[PDB]
RNA sequence: AAACCGGGCACUACGGUGAGACGUGAAAACACCCGAUCCCAUUCCGACCUCGAUAUGUGGAAUCGUCUUGCGCCAUAUGUACUGAGAUUGUUCGGGAGACAUGGUCCAAGCCCGGUGA
RNA sequence: AGCGUAUGAUGUCGAUGGCCCGAGGUAGAGCACUCAAUGGGCUAGGGUGCUUACCAACCCCAGGGAAACUCCGAAUACAGGCCGUUCUCGUUUGUACAGACAGACUUUUGGGGUGCUAAGAUCCAAAGUCGAGAGGGAAACAGCCCAGAUCGUACGCUAAGGUCCCUAAGCAAUCACUUAGUGGAAAAGGAAGUGAUCGAGCGAUGACAACCAGGAGGUGGGCUUGGAAGCAGCCAUCCUUUGAAGAAAGCGUAAUAGCUCACUGGUCUAGCUCCAUGGCACCGAAAAUGUAUCAGGGCUCAAGUGAUUCACCGAAGCGACGAGA
RNA sequence: GUAGGCUCAAGCAAAUCUGCUCGUGAGCGUAAUGGUAUAAGCCUGCCUGACUGUGAGACCGACUGGUCGAACAGAGACGAA
């Protein structure tokens, strides 16, 4: 069959302008906070950065996932923004590396809407 | 207008187009053109003041 | 001697479009009656259980049309604009208002 | 090399005459009836370059006449494939001269019960400029071909093939030639003798006529 | 097909609409489709099955008779008109309405400029005079047609 | 630093979706090539998905580019069909398809991370 | 419920138009689905005697019908926002009093269904008139055209429709057409009168019509066949000499014979014949008390038809003067 | 009811799987129409919201009456959320 377009969640009551996508190569993962009315980046963690490519051994498994979503969550909570939404995509379950990136964000003290 | 003139037992005869009929017609389509002339001149823009 | 064995029709149905583009709605107002997804809902509208579009919030009714699957949505947008969600207004926006004042 | 090669059908001399032309101020079925009412064909002169944004069109009327006479001596698809002299004049028989221009009939309209002609449609074709014509068939040899000598009957499968041509060597009609057919085999469009320069557009594996096996 | 009277075999509904027929032309001019001479509607309105089939036996028989032979069989027609379109009508000493009447015959609804023969195998003398006797079988003017 | 390159999000049918041919793996990136111990996948199966593992192999599959095109899509005629008002039993004034026909597949363009430039 | 009245109380309306904006699936069209359906190209295959004028599925091309099909798709209409015009409340609502719930006809059968594309039929949509509406026109006339009667006048201007008489006002003006009383009832089809325009073909190289002379040879083509010889029928339909002549277009013969035509030369001399578009005429055309299908006279020496033009007549419409509420 | 997973029908190649075309033509108990593909279809686990009392605002309309419904209180089911 034809794929359909993938949309948005329509609005309901309140708008929830910070959307969480998560990436995954066979190098290195990516965690990105969009503000959507605005299309930029809010907030972003991946171990391809300078900073963090060097403190931690192996960039690529669940370890590597549920560390960038600690220091995702710690950043989100250093920029004032209490609360995300997570978008996960066609292939995407909760399971392994996107469960640990949600877990470590959770933790971390931001809540999911 | 009536058309129906062959049917029926209620005579509706047919008015033949005479000359002075045309007369009238014609008449009536100069008033027409008059007035659409008008308009199409008067249509280009509108009154201030209002 | 004849008889014809067609002699049923129902009720009417008053199905079709209550509100068009650009009219303004208010929270409860029906939008679209209809069977089945003729329409489908957009934002700040609700679906009902016999697929009838209302509106959730005060605002005016815009349509969308998908250009190439042909489908389409109904949308209110809102009166006052959109609304952040509660959590935000209670600490990204108090955050916001000192950001604000310390400038 | 944009000259008609020898051997090859060229258009005739007789029904080369120029087509006269003055303009038209309006577009429209009200203006068209009162232009047939005139004698006119309602008409337009345009280009391929800018098909958005019209064409650079010229609205222009022809004569009735002129047209009917030509569409007559010529054949509806002869009229069609065939360049003309198209010259627009201030009025009939005027002598301020608008346009003189070389152009290629793109469609006519007649009239589906009277075949009275109710448009013409000219499109300019200066040397270099490439059109998709449909080019008439002419099947000569059927007084020849073994084929037909032995009771079999012809069934012409097309009568039209449409090529990209040069306007220069737009060929006014292509001969076939069916001498060598006997019963069974056909012909297709790549059988075709034409000029290097056209082009065929529908597949070279399309039937052009066929000799089918008559009833013993 | 059913050899000589031509309507459908079967149709989704028995009982179709009166409709109206006095109306409707081709918009973009006519052409041949098939042959190289051919006989059109100048006027619109109805024919019946059986007068196309009478059109269509006279034609065949003209073919038949004026050409002998090798190319009497070589005179090929294509009928481009189809009656698929049932009429009803209710018997005598029966009052207006219990419902719609049995069905009767056929009918094709003719346009302005419709081609209603195709000729082909012939020649113009033969075609002209087959489709003069073609048009006295028919109730709607007709025109003959040659391709150019 | 200002451009370029890769990836992620965003925009979007002139920007979509197919086909063919030619290229491209930058000191980097993406994917594949390899395995099935744990998670996961299989109403059988690492086929898919998943978790692992790749000083440098491959762009065969996909993914990127360039042209050629097919459907579409966009723009635009000319004429006709049809139609609103009006009765010279529609001699007028307006609207105007579908199918043709002609061209185009633009221009502009945001944020973050990494690389080269630096 | 909708629609009438009276009297209150609220809105700033109601009505109508402009601009902006929104969903359409009808008319038309088309075949991309469903149904109905035409011709061809390929070949599976079936079946015949390697072969198979026999049919041949699936694809491909051409083609293109539908109220209960749609790849498309109007004009109108409708909803909404704002702003003009009307200055009228005709809007909404309270209270009190109703009547009415048998409708008719006309708008191309060009909004449709049913009926027979019948009905002064019947049933719905959208207008109008009558109903409940007089006046002028349609001979006479519920429903068509024009137009809304408070009253008076022996004042004026008009609408529809008229201007030879009947009958108020033109034997009106200019350019064309018809000679059928067409106008002033009736189709397929026939005939080709009379104009307008554009073609086509032939033509002093002598065309058409007329008169004169030839119209041949292989050949009696082969078959068929009692005979078929140009001419019952089948097949061939070539060639030659020619100025020209068909293996013959008519007749005619039992078959031959014979007489013409096509074709050609001579004489004569100026144009001749058919194609297209549309103009106006003719035939087709028979009912019963009495002409009886312009109302009648009469009209072509238009008072008929097409186009252009000027005056006038014409209503209870509108004005003037006078009078009411 | 919910959470998760999956994608039909038809045609073609090999000749039941595996793939490629194609697009609603399958399914959705039951007529027809409209709708529908990470579903409204199919499979699995657990459940009983096939609750109690209400309902802003609308859609139908002679009236009787019918329909959709954000949301509130209580008691629950499924779900990491
Ligand atoms: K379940
Ligand atoms: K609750
Ligand atoms: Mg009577
Ligand atoms: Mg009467
Ligand atoms: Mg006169
Ligand atoms: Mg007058
Ligand atoms: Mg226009
Ligand atoms: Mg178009
Ligand atoms: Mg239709
Ligand atoms: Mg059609
Ligand atoms: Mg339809
Ligand atoms: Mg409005
Ligand atoms: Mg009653
Ligand atoms: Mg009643
Ligand atoms: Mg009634
Ligand atoms: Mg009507
Ligand atoms: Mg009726
Ligand atoms: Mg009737
Ligand atoms: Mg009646
Ligand atoms: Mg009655
Ligand atoms: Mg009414
Ligand atoms: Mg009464
Ligand atoms: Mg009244
Ligand atoms: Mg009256
Ligand atoms: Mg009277
Ligand atoms: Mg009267
Ligand atoms: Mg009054
Ligand atoms: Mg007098
Ligand atoms: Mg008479
Ligand atoms: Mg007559
Ligand atoms: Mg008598
Ligand atoms: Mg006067
Ligand atoms: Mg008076
Ligand atoms: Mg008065
Ligand atoms: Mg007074
Ligand atoms: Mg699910």
């Amino acid at each position: 069959v034809i794929p359909p377009a993938v949309r948005p969640p329509r609005l309901f009551d309140y708008l929830k302008p910070y959307v969480l996508k998560m990436h995954f190569t066979n190098k290195f993962v990516h965690a990105q906070v969009i503000h959507s009315p605005t299309a930029t980046v809010a907030c972003a963690a991946s171990s391809q950065e300078k900073a963090l490519r060097e403190t931690m051994g192996v960039t690529r498994d669940v370890a590597a996932a549920s560390k960038i979503g600690k220091i995702l969550g710690e950043r989100l909570l250093m920029k004032d923004i209490p609360a995300v939404a997570i978008h996960m995509k066609k292939e995407q379950r909760y399971h392994g590396k996107v469960k640990a990136v949600i877990d470590s964000v959770r933790e971390a003290g931001v809540k999911l809407l | 207008i009536v058309k129906k003139h062959d049917s029926g037992g209620l005579i509706w005869k047919r008015i033949k187009l005479t000359s002075t009929r045309k007369a009238n017609a014609k008449t009536r389509l100069r008033r027409v053109w008059q007035n659409e002339a008008v308009l199409k001149a008067c249509g280009t823009s509108d009154a201030s003041v209002s | 001697a004849g008889s014809t064995k067609n002699g049923r029709d129902s009720k009417p149905k008053n199905l079709g479009v209550k509100k068009f583009g650009g009219e303004n709605v208010i929270p409860g107002n029906i939008i679209v009656r209809q069977r089945g997804t003729r329409f489908h809902p957009g934002d700040y509208v609700g679906i009902g259980k016999d697929h009838t579009l209302f509106a959730l919030k005060e605002g005016r009714v815009r349509f969308e049309k998908n250009k190439i699957t042909g489908r389409k949505w109904i949308h209110v947008d809102p009166k006052g604009g959109h609304v952040l969600h509660p959590i935000y207004t209670r600490a990204a926006a108090t955050k916001s208002t000192q950001m604000e004042t310390a400038s | 090399q944009l000259e008609y090669l020898p051997g090859f059908p060229r258009p005739d001399a007789k029904h080369a005459e120029t087509i006269l032309a003055v303009p038209r101020s309006d577009s429209g079925k009200n203006i068209s009836a009162k232009e047939r009412k005139a004698g006119r064909v309602p008409s337009i002169i345009f280009e391929q370059e800018d098909g958005q944004h019209g064409g650079n069109k010229r609205l222009v009327s022809v004569q009735t006449n002129q047209i009917r006479k030509l569409v007559t001596h010529l054949g509806y698809s002869f009229f069609l494939s065939r360049l003309f002299d198209v010259e627009v004049r201030s009025e009939i028989g005027s002598d301020e001269v608008i346009e003189k221009v070389r152009a290629l009939p793109r469609s006519i309209h007649l009239h589906s019960g009277t075949d009275a002609p109710l448009n013409v449609t000219f499109i300019r074709a200066p040397p270099g400029t490439l059109l998709k014509v449909d080019i008439p068939l002419v099947f000569i040899g059927d007084d020849v071909s073994p084929g037909l000598k032995k009771g079999a009957s012809l069934n012409t499968i097309k009568r039209t093939v449409k090529f990209l041509c040069p306007a220069e060597i737009v060929p006014p009609y292509i001969e076939v030639d069916l001498s060598l057919l006997d019963v069974g085999q056909k012909l297709v469009a790549g059988d075709l003798k034409v000029h290097p320069a056209l082009k065929l557009i529908r597949p070279k594996d399309e039937p052009i006529v066929k000799i089918a096996g008559g009833r013993v | 097909k059913k050899g000589d009277v031509l309507y459908p075999k079967r149709t989704k509904y028995s009982k179709y609409r009166k409709g109206r027929c006095s109306r409707g032309c081709k918009p973009d001019g006519t052409k041949l489709g098939f042959g190289r001479y051919g006989i059109k509607s100048c006027k619109a309105g109805r024919l019946s099955y059986r007068a196309i089939e009478a059109a269509r036996r006279a034609i065949i028989g003209h073919f038949h008779r004026a050409m002998s032979g090798q190319f009497r069989r070589n005179g090929k027609i294509w009928v481009r008109v189809f009656a698929d379109l049932p009429i009803t009508g209710k018997p005598t000493e029966v009052r207006m309405g219990r419902g719609k009447g049995n069905p009767t015959g056929w009918i094709a609804r003719v346009s302005t400029g419709q081609i209603l023969f195709e000729m082909d195998g012939v020649s113009l003398a033969n075609a002209r005079q087959a489709a003069t006797l073609a048009a006295h079988k028919l109730c709607l003017s007709t025109k003959f047609v040659q391709w150019s």
